[PDB]
RNA sequence: AUCUAUAAUAGCAGAAG
RNA sequence: UCUGCUUCUGCUAU
RNA sequence: AGUAGUAACAAGA
């Protein structure tokens, strides 16, 4: 007999066990090289689908801009970039036309967010592309340098703290003559239109660690003059997705599922009895590609009709600064010769003025096709989004497209609606006949082909209703359960004992209550994960014979304790837990079972491997001896001068806790300096306490004299 | 002091001094998260990585003074780094535990309370048998932390900021009562502290906060019953347990009010409710505790509850409950009809409305009022409140219970009558959540109207000043008992007079779901179960005893269609088609045991249910069957399958609202020949379109042809099939 | 012109404290010259009537230590409410539903000032009740002397 | 009965597009 | 010259 | 050589 696992679906339907079709007990695929062919290859392709568009030059940048709006009209079923004004336009209408007021109502939300939202939002970022470094750095980084630089060349509204005073801080920043940077001391000077090409950049990188891709692909980040307004409009993108009952965002998880269900079931008890129903599991291809900018703007410029003028222009320029982006082309190349045996890497910034005999044939291919819109190392990239940069926009747009399915709309006897969620899709047909579900099916696809959504062929498919696949989440008759997807969250997480025993439980309870994992099942995986736990953190059972360097320590333990049964895990103790007890921590589990001692011990308040702070006395310590901190080595570049300044940064903070007791649990407000607001609060604490009695005279008068020297100090430095 | 002198030395220096003036406050947290390095990535891996090594943790040098350097096998607990830090092994932690310093004062059952009371709950909890059953868990929002009772989240961190932080709440003050009861008993329980105060405000939050998610749900939603959700409720098994402290009272009154409507909502169908009635009484639990000793000591108000106690000779209130206060009929009657109407913010959606007149004594704690209204009109509203602001709330509470056109066409803004899954929320409750935040519209659009001064009262107007001349249109100010009864074998409660004070048809159609588990003892478990659970169960205890019903469904098709099994069905169909569609499945039965090779399993499957009601005449032909599910209407096509009831031909499993209910054999005398005598009340489908007989009519049109006659019709999903008329 | 003559008219740190108090709500001292003008004025009155009043060490108002006024305008809101909290919870006074200017320690109150252009009885009547509490003070100057 | 929300601390990890 | 955006979920508290 | 797969590693300073 020759085993075919595959053969277990002539029986076990697809959806029942799907969790089979996932392979993710593997590593996923990495990228090893540069990303600057994913990048070349990318805005090669966004400038074939805008092909037949128009070629302008940009008056402040000189960058070639191609604009595929109201182009000719597709001939093909290639993917286009064409998309339609008035189309667009019309689908904005007709979707407020069927949601009186959704429009309104977000726009007033939004201005709430717009007008309360600090710049501290900013921070809340990932990996971000930093101009004055013209590299990628954390984003409180990238955006502390931005604001660095900013007050050093006199733009200081961002002192506010609103986000709508930095973002007016940028758009006064792209009006000066030249920019100041301050490196360590390097003073470099960039003019208009370097500094502006560095504002309209995107750094570009290859994306790690993605499953079911063969090929490697290309992302973007912005910078920091990008993301405040992406920021707002995906905020004003959210309320209006919110209201929505079409969209498959915001909604996640269980939630999502829900939303879904309860959506495909009224669509289907709309669907009268003598009706053909039929559904289309459906992608999108090219989505991000075929995004226009410029379709953003018209959206975003029909949303905000009759709204106050500065809050259609604080959500207009994210549109108009997309539309004149550039995209970074990345680490460059590398090249090797064999005979001399040698290897260099050659930079993407040399990319137009090197010679094409070094590289292979569809790179020198990518290089010509490319070269015409080289700036400064970065391409000109007009057309497209650059990678779920507006998912909620664009979600919008799909969801007008599926609106437009009504039979208000459609005037004939097929209707059609659906779920959107950014380019997935789930389309229901209703038609008398076979012939009016084709007619639906091709009236939706050309209606898509007008606004720019581009339904993919080979990926797409249509049954009869009950069964489909959305977001990697299949509906057979009702959701199914799929195991292998939350796979790699089981295992050792590697923060310390305490909370890596926490999440591994708490990470098998979830799955029982969201995953369908079964108790048998589940009390294996608690096995499996007690078993590379105690490997991982060298923990073994006292009672045991693994030879570790910590053994001798907790045989001497074990032998030491009368009740076993209290010590912890990661103190060589048994494992108490069970399907009865997942959601009780460890501590709290055993606590009744613990000797005096060791319970005193573990819970010591002076704790040594956990940090105390100051009321030299300390608060005691909650935490147990299991919570300790792991070394992260952070040890061969130039970039050390920063270690210095975020030191510095570091001891003013905690002197500023010293004098703020909940700057750490909320975050502070204020426009005032650091010295003047750790002075003030001073002065007022020590004249409220010699008032109702803690100080006396003498101490006041030192404490009042400190701050006036400190005042007289920052005056006069 | 210690602290100023160390500001002063910093701003001695040159550049921590340039830092302290040239960043605000603002900017203090961009340059607190500011971080230099190459970040981090993939830890699980770090710490696999690190584990080896022979010092992978980072300590104070302070440990110098705690930890030796080496324990008696010479291994080394610490190495120095060349700063405060020092490199650590896991031998110092061991070490530490098995030869530190030891206390009996530890903080961490303070600190960690609610584990020990989930600890708690566990060690007291009672264990009932498993019974493995067709599971549906329904996804919903449930909370994970139950919080305070009283307070909200926002309250309950503003609490935790005025308790832990005083002056850092800002301009906020603390509003309600219970805010300031529990402020002031958190900060005397905390005075003397010696935990720092960022880990006493997570404390409080762990106490305090309230906090909810969505998850897929069966039996109890409350948080008692959520927290052990792994272990109670699984794919294909119940596992009874009761949690071992004190039961909320709020979650026993609302799961007695879930029992005891599914309870009345099924005795209705029964040949004698009362009977029934009592039985399902006597065999429902509600979190452990017997639902006849709940019953026999609740003071909860509402109709099906009043019904069961009515049942079981006790005093009932004959009141319920709307809007915070409590109403009772004293006088008039009233019927329940669906009405569509159009909301101020163009929002159609269907109310039920009370048709007749009637009049109520609403009481609430703050204010008192009585009420006389007819079919969505507020006749007299005559309040007695002691605050003005009580006044406003009973005043908009009443002009929400009329269901006056006026009320419902004030709503403005962004008012959903939708939850953020999609799920129906009741309509009357979004009315109240909606003009109980501002109802100034409200209040301009109801209308004006002179006032005669009589008995001294005085009137109110829509700015809530109090007018001698003018009030609102029928609002009047004001200057301010169980009875014993009977029941008969429908369920109709009267009066010591003989006066109709309930009945069941006063019972709410909403199909809520319990906050504790309700556990029911019979043939059927799942007898009283929501309408997805008593759809799946009576399909599959239909094909689990399809030998016997088959034998049965044409010796004696009557004795069938009387058993107990398919009641719990016919109280999802609506009422007014129940005695039609039953006549309806019957005649096709009937024309089914006429026709010889005309034997469909599935078709009987599927129709056996409808078939449980007294059969009314009727000529309708229909092309799907109704059953009520969580308040939608969805249809059972009589011919092919559907989305409640799909039967694949290929694996034979019946699947009903995407649950397997089971597989059907094979039926020898299975009818090949592809006529149908099951889809149609005379008539027989003999296959596909026959063009010779010309164009396709509809199903309701059909009723004018002669026997011996063939038709094409557009019967089904869009198929045209070739009939002909018996 | 209105912004020159501020800048001559006021001292520095005055003139420092209105920009600050302008900034921190997102307006340009160089376009809203007017309330420029107006909040310099607001911080001066409210520094004259706070500077040269002490307490002495046995309890009554001298003028010439412990201070006599608490100054709450002139400061970020953070901190305006941080001395407000920190006064109200040492001496147990009502706290106010809007950011006094002043806080009297003698008479243990605070004070809200106004500074009007047009009529003090309208100013003054429209504060207090925009105020609605019978504890806070308000003391209203003009320009023509009433 | 409502409850991303009559809501907003932050970081990390998993999944999805 | 190298883990982006968005959404959900879980854990933790420099 | 091998890993690997559209570009890299097969040490770097
Ligand atoms: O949680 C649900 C329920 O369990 C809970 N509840 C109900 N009763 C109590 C008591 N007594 N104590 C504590 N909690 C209680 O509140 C929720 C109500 O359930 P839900 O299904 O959401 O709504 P319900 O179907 O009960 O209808 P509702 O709008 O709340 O009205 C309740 C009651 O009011 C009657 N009523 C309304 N109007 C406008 C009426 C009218 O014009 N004329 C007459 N005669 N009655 C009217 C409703 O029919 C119900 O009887
Ligand atoms: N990591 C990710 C994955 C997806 N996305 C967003 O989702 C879209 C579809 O991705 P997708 O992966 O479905 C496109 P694919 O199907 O591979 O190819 P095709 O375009 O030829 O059809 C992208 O274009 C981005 O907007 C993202 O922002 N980050
Ligand atoms: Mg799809
Ligand atoms: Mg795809």
């Amino acid at each position: 007999m020759d085993v075919n696992p595959t053969l277990l679906f002539l029986k076990v339907p697809v959806q029942n066990a799907i969790s089979t079709t996932f392979p993710y007990t593997g590593d996923p695929p990495y990228s090893h090289g540069t990303g600057t062919g994913y990048t070349m290859d990318t805005v090669n392709r966004t400038h074939k689908y805008s092909e037949k568009g128009k070629w302008t030059t940009n008056t402040e940048t000189g960058a070639p801009q191609l604009n595929p709006i109201d182009g000719p009209l597709p001939e093909d079923n290639e993917p286009s970039g064409y998309a339609q004004t008035d189309c667009v336009l019309e689908a904005m209408a007709f979707l407020e036309e069927s949601h009186p007021g959704i429009f309104e109502n977000s726009c007033l939300e939004t201005m709430e967010i717009v007008q309360q939202t600090r710049v501290d939002k900013l921070t809340q970022g990932r990996q971000t592309y930093d101009w004055t470094l013209n590299r990628n750095q954390p984003a409180a980084t990238a955006l502390a340098n931005t604001i660095e630089v900013f007050r050093s060349n006199g733009l200081t509204a961002n002192e506010s703290g609103r986000l709508i005073d930095f973002l007016k801080d940028v758009m006064d920043s792209m009006d000066k003559e030249e920019m100041e940077i301050t490196t360590h001391k390097k003073k470099q000077r960039l003019n208009k239109r370097s500094y502006l090409i560095r504002a309209l950049t995107l750094n570009t990188m290859t994306k790690d660690a993605e499953r079911g891709k063969l090929k490697r692909r290309a992302i973007a980040t912005p910078g920091m003059q990008i993301r405040g307004f992406v920021y707002f409009v995906e905020a004003l993108a959210r309320s209006i997705c919110e209201k929505l009952e079409q969209s498959g965002l915001p909604v996640g998880g269980n939630e999502k599922k829900a939303k879904l269900a309860n959506v495909v079931r009224k669509m289907m008890t709309n669907s009268q009895d003598t009706e053909l129903s039929f559904t289309i599991t459906g992608d999108n291809t090219k989505w991000n590609e075929n995004q226009n900018p410029r379709m953003f703007l018209a959206m975003i410029t029909y949303i905000t009709r009759n709204q106050p003028e500065w809050f259609r222009n604080v959500l207009s320029i994210a549109p108009i600064m997309f539309s004149n982006k550039m995209a970074r082309l990345g680490k460059g190349y590398m090249f090797e010769s064999k005979s001399m045996k040698l290897r260099t890497q050659v930079p993407a910034e040399m990319l137009a003025n090197i010679d094409l005999k070094y590289f292979n044939k569809s790179t020198r291919e990518k290089i010509e096709k490319i070269r015409p819109l080289l700036i400064d190392g970065t391409a000109s990239l007009s057309p497209g989004m650059m990678m779920g940069m507006f998912n909620m926009l664009s979600t919008v747009l799909g969801v007008s497209i599926l609106n437009l399915g009504q039979k208000k709309y459609t005037k004939t006897t097929y209707w059609w609606d659906g779920l959107q969620s950014s380019d997935d899709f789930a389309l229901i047909v209703n038609a008398p006949n076979h012939e009016g579900i084709q007619a639906g099916v091709d009236r939706f696809y050309r209606t898509c082909k007008l606004v720019g959504i581009n339904m993919s062929k080979k990926k797409s498919y249509i049954n009869r209703t009950g069964t489909f696949e959305f977001t990697s989440f299949f509906y057979r008759y009702g959701f199914v359960a799929n195991f292998s997807m939350e796979l790699p969250s089981f295992g050792v997480s590697g923060i310390n004992e305490s909370a890596d025993m926490s999440v591994g439980v708490t990470v098998i309870k979830n799955n029982m209550i969201n995953n369908d994992l079964g108790p048998a099942t589940a009390q294996m995986a608690l096995q499996l994960f007690i078993k590379d736990y105690r490997y991982t953190y060298r923990c073994h059972r006292g009672d045991t014979q693994i030879q570790t360097r910590r053994a001798f320590e907790l045989k001497k333990l074990w032998e030491q304790t009368r009740s076993k049964a209290g010590l912890l895990v990661s103190d060589g103790g048994p494992n108490l837990y069970n399907i009865r007890n997942l959601h009780i921590p460890e501590v709290c589990l055993k606590w009744e079972l613990m000797d005096e001692d060791y319970q005193g011990r573990l819970c010591n308040p002076m704790n040594p491997f956990v940090s105390h702070k100051e009321i030299s006395m300390e608060y005691d310590a909650v935490a147990t001896t299991h919570s300790w901190i792991p070394k992260r080595n952070r040890s061969n570049t130039s970039q050390r001068g920063i270690l210095e300044d975020e030191q510095m940064y570091q001891k003013c903070c905690n002197l500023f806790e010293k004098f703020f007791p909940s700057s750490s649990y909320r975050r502070p407000v204020g426009i005032s300096s650091m010295v003047e607001a750790m002075v003030s609060r001073a002065r007022i604490d020590a004249r409220i306490d010699f008032e109702s009695g803690r100080i006396k005279k003498e101490e006041f008068a030192e404490i009042m004299k400190i701050c006036s020297t400190i005042e007289e100090l920052r005056r006069q430095k | 002091m210690e602290r100023i002198k160390e500001l002063r030395d910093l701003m001695s220096q040159s550049r921590t001094r340039e830092i302290l003036t040239k960043t605000t406050v603002d900017h203090m947290a961009i340059i607190k998260k500011y971080t230099s390095g190459r970040q981090e990535k993939n830890p699980a891996l770090r710490m696999k990585w690190m584990m080896a090594m022979k010092y992978p943790i980072t300590a104070d040098k302070r440990i110098m003074e705690m930890i030796p350097e080496r324990n008696e096998q010479g291994q080394t607990l610490w190495s120095k780094t060349n700063s405060d830090r020092v490199m650590v092994s896991p031998l110092a932690v061991t070490w530490w535990n098995r030869n530190g310093p030891t206390t009996s004062t530890v903080h961490y059952p303070k600190v960690y309370k609610t584990y020990f009371e989930k600890v708690e709950r566990l060690k007291h909890g009672t264990f009932g048998p498993v019974h493995f059953r067709n599971q549906v868990k329904i996804r919903r929002r449930v909370d994970i932390n139950p919080g305070h009772a009283d307070l909200s989240a926002k309250e309950a961190q503003d609490v935790i900021m005025e308790v832990v932080f005083p002056n850092e709440v800002g301009a906020r003050i603390l509003t309600s009562e219970s805010q300031l009861t529990i402020t002031k008993e958190k900060k005397k329980e905390l005075q003397d502290c010696k935990i720092a105060p960022l880990m006493v405000a997570y404390m409080l939050e762990r106490e305090l906060v309230r906090k909810t998610r969505f998850l897929p749900v069966a039996g109890g939603t409350s948080s008692v019953y959520i927290e052990v959700l792994h272990l109670t409720q699984g794919t294909c098994w119940e596992q009874m347990y009761t949690p071992g402290g004190e039961v909320r009272n709020d979650d026993v009154d609302q799961s007695l009010i879930i029992a005891a409507r599914n309870i009345v909502r099924r005795a209705t169908v029964s040949a004698d409710p009362l009977a029934s009635l009592l039985e399902m009484c006597h065999s429902t639990q509600i979190g452990g505790v017997r639902m006849v000793d709940i019953l026999r000591q609740n003071p909860t108000e509402e109709q099906a509850v009043d019904i069961c106690k009515a049942a079981m000779g006790l005093r009932i209130s004959s009141s319920f409950s709307f809007g915070g206060f409590t109403f009772k009929r004293t006088s008039g009657s009233s019927v329940k009809r669906e009405e569509e109407v159009l909301t101020g913010n163009l929002q159609t959606l269907k109310i039920r409305v009370h048709e007749g007149y009637e009049e109520f004594t609403m009481v609430g704690r703050r204010a008192t009022a009585i009420l006389r209204k007819a079919t969505r009109r507020l006749i007299q509203l005559i309040v007695s409140g002691k605050d003005e602001q009580s006044i406003a709330e009973a005043i908009i509470v009443a002009m929400v219970f009329s269901q006056e056109d006026c009320m419902i066409k004030a709503v403005r803004g962004d008012l959903n009558f939708v939850n953020r899954a999609n799920q129906r929320l009741n309509p009357m409750h979004q009315l109240l959540r909606h003009f109980q935040k501002d109802a100034k519209v409200l209040f301009q659009n109801w209308g004006i109207e002179p006032i005669d001064n009589v008995m001294g009262m005085i009137g109110i107007l829509p700015d809530m000043t109090p007018s001698t001349e003018m009030s609102l249109r029928g609002v009047r100010v004001s200057k301010m008992e169980r009875v014993v009864v009977s029941i008969d074998r429908f369920l109709r409660v009267r009066d010591q007079r003989g006066n109709v004070l309930l009945s069941p048809e006063e019972v709410s159609e909403t199909q809520g779901t319990e906050k504790l588990t309700i556990t029911y003892s019979s043939s059927m478990m799942w007898e009283i179960n929501g309408p997805e659970s008593v759809l799946v169960n009576t399909y599959q205890w239909i094909i689990r005893n399809w030998e016997n019903v088959k034998i049965q469904w044409s010796q004696d098709p009557t004795m069938l269609y009387n058993k107990m099994e398919f009641e719990p069905f016919q109280s999802l169909v609506p009422k007014a088609a129940r005695g039609q569609y039953s006549g309806f499945v019957r005649v096709l039965f009937q024309q089914m045991r006429d026709v010889l090779g005309t034997f469909d399993t599935v078709q009987i499957i599927k129709l056996l249910p409808f078939a449980a009601a007294p059969p009314e005449q009727s000529r309708m032909q229909f092309s799907s069957l109704t059953v009520n599910v969580r308040g939608s209407g969805m249809r059972i096509v009589v011919r092919g399958n559907s989305p409640v009831f799909n039967y694949n031909k290929a694996t034979k499993r019946l699947t009903v609202l995407g649950k397997d209910a089971g597989a059907l054999m094979e039926d020898p005398d299975e009818g090949t020949a592809g006529v149908e005598s099951a889809v149609l009340r005379g008539f027989l489908i003999l296959g596909k379109e026959n063009k010779r007989y010309g164009p396709a009519l509809s199903i309701n049109e059909l009723s004018n042809l002669a026997k011996g006659e063939k038709a094409n019709v557009l019967i089904g999903q869009g198929d045209v099939v070739l009939v002909m008329k018996r | 012109g209105m912004e020159d003559f501020v800048r001559q008219c006021f001292n520095p740190m005055i003139v420092e404290l209105a920009e600050k108090a302008m900034k921190e709500y997102g307006e340009d001292p160089k376009i809203e010259t007017n309330k420029f003008a107006s909040i310099c004025t607001h911080l001066e009155v409210c520094f004259m009537y706070s500077d040269f009043h002490f307490i002495d060490e046995r309890g009554e108002s001298t003028i010439i230590l412990k201070h006599r006024f608490e100054i709450i305008e002139g400061r970020d809101r953070t901190m305006a409410w941080t001395v407000v909290n920190s006064i109200c919870n040492t001496t147990g006074v009502e706290k106010p539903k809007f950011l006094p200017d002043l806080y009297d320690y003698k008479e243990n109150r605070f004070i809200e000032i106004g500074v009007t252009r047009r009529e003090v009885h309208i100013y003054y009547l429209e504060k207090a009740n925009k105020i609605k509490s019978e504890k806070t003070h308000i003391h209203i100057f003009s320009f023509t002397g009433e």
